[PDB]
């Protein structure tokens, strides 16, 4: 989260930014509602009436200069990841090494660590593989993805 | 393009978020850490640094 | 044969050719599906349709409301539910058996 | 948008599939051991809607179908 | 579950609390199997002699 005040400040004014205040139901996690409707609350159905105890779905904003700080515009944005399903290219900033076999040694692959020698495995894998494991769930194989 | 996402004209309201997806590629977190232009970088299950 | 699957906002398709002879019904035994596609999508989607090749031809009237000798074709569609199955696999990794 | 005409109207046509479509549920692999994964699956001996886009009299269908999450084609 | 990958991407003191359950959860583990094995014994002695 960061204040963008400044971009928020508008002489005219802005208010093309809208928050739901009624839903007849919790939204779900990581889903987003895009139907456009009133909230309508029990008896006296407003068809779009839009009266008394009948509302509307959108609401807006009173980001303004003059406004004070407290309640002033923040912008947030949220960084959202899952890690071990598939070979992830999201990865960081290292370079990499040269393959060592036959010698025990520390080695990780694609974000992957484990504690073991490293030598060349007769066990041959089908082209959507990326692990091998054992009868104790633990790492048993790995494909080193550059070579 | 962590960065093109960071800094944009328009960011979508809260009724209809406005979601991107990143993927194959290299991103470095260091600027937005390093940077540390924004008010709050609360941070879950992931250690910042 | 295909798996089409929805999970978690990932589109996943699954696949297998196999040189079954002269069963009109699903072949009796065992083979495996591997996976061929992954991709990360969000849409949502109630339902699906299938593509049909016309076999237009001379004999055909010449229109497309009615020019058209198709012919022969069979597909069968299978409902997916949330199950546990116990799957063998073979040393070399195979799931002969589940 | 075109249209066909002269098409037949039938009840579908029924066949039991039986242990077919088994799709290695994830990446691992693993050799000689026994797993158990509660991941999605044709149920087995499950019954199949089978379905017709031949001629042999005026016969062409291939209308939508529902679709759940198994989409088994 | 993996230990290595819980150190590797907690900070030290949540790794700490997070280290700690899992020695609770493991230690509890090893107390059933040395309580079993000790019973399991036991029973075999008695065979032996
Ligand atoms: C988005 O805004 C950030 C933060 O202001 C910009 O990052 C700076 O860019 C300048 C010029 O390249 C650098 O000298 C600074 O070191 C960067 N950090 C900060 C905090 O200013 C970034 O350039 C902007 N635009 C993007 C990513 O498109
Ligand atoms: C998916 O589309 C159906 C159409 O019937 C709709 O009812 C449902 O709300 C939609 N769900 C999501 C998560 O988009
Ligand atoms: C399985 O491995 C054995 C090794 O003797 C080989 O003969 C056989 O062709 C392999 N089959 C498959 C399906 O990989
Ligand atoms: C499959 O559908 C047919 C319709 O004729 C019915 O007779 C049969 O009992 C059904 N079996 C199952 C397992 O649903």
């Amino acid at each position: 989260a960061w204040n963008s005040n400044n971009l928020d400040s508008k002489v005219g004014g802005n208010y093309n930014y809208l928050y739901r205040l009624f839903r007849k139901s919790n939204l779900k996690p990581f889903e987003r509602d895009i139907s456009t409707e009133i909230y309508q609350a029990g008896s006296t159905p407003c068809n779009g009436v839009e009266g008394f105890n009948c509302y509307f779905p959108l609401q807006s904003y009173g980001f303004q200069p003059t406004n004070g700080v407290g309640y002033q515009p923040y912008r947030v944005v949220v960084l959202s990841f899952e890690l071990l399903h598939a070979p992830a290219t999201v990865c960081g900033p290292k370079k990499s090494t040269n393959l060592v076999k036959n010698k025990c040694v520390n080695f990780n692959f694609n974000g992957l660590t484990g504690t073991g020698v490293l030598t060349e495995s007769n066990k041959k894998f089908l082209p959507f593989q990326q692990f091998g494991r054992d009868i104790a769930d633990t790492t048993d194989a790995v494909r080193d993805p550059q070579t | 393009p962590f960065g093109e996402v960071f800094n944009a004209t328009r960011f979508a309201s809260v009724y209809a978020w406005n979601r991107k997806r990143i993927s194959n590629c290299v991103a470095d977190y260091s600027v937005l850490y390093n940077s540390a232009s924004f008010s709050t970088f609360k941070c879950y299950g992931v250690s910042p640094t | 044969e295909f798996v089409f699957k929805n999970i978690d906002g990932y589109f996943k398709i699954y696949s297998k050719h196999t040189p079954i002879n002269l069963v009109r019904d699903l072949p009796q035994g065992f083979s495996a599906l591997e996976p061929l596609v992954d991709l990360p999508i969000g849409i949502n989607i109630t339902r699906f349709q299938t593509l049909l090749a016309l076999h237009r031809s001379y004999l055909t009237p010449g229109d497309s409301s009615s020019g058209w000798t198709a012919g022969a074709a069979a597909y069968y569609v299978g409902y997916l539910q949330p199950r546990t199955f116990l799957l063998k696999y073979n040393e070399n990794g195979t799931i002969t058996d589940a | 948008c075109v249209n066909l005409t002269t098409r037949t109207q039938l009840p579908p046509a029924y066949t039991n599939s039986f242990t077919r479509g088994v799709y290695y549920p994830d990446k691992v692999f693993r050799s000689s051991v026994l797993h158990s994964t509660q991941d999605l699956f044709l149920p087995f001996f499950s019954n199949v809607t089978w379905f017709h886009a031949i001629h042999v009299t005026k016969r062409f269908d291939n209308p939508v179908l529902p679709f759940n999450d198994g989409v088994y084609f | 579950s993996v230990l290595n990958d819980i150190l590797s991407r907690l900070d030290p003191p949540e790794a700490e609390v997070q280290i700690d359950r899992l020695i609770t959860g493991r230690l509890q583990s090893l107390q059933t199997y040395v309580t079993q094995q000790l019973i399991r014994a036991a029973e075999i002695r008695a065979s032996a002699n």
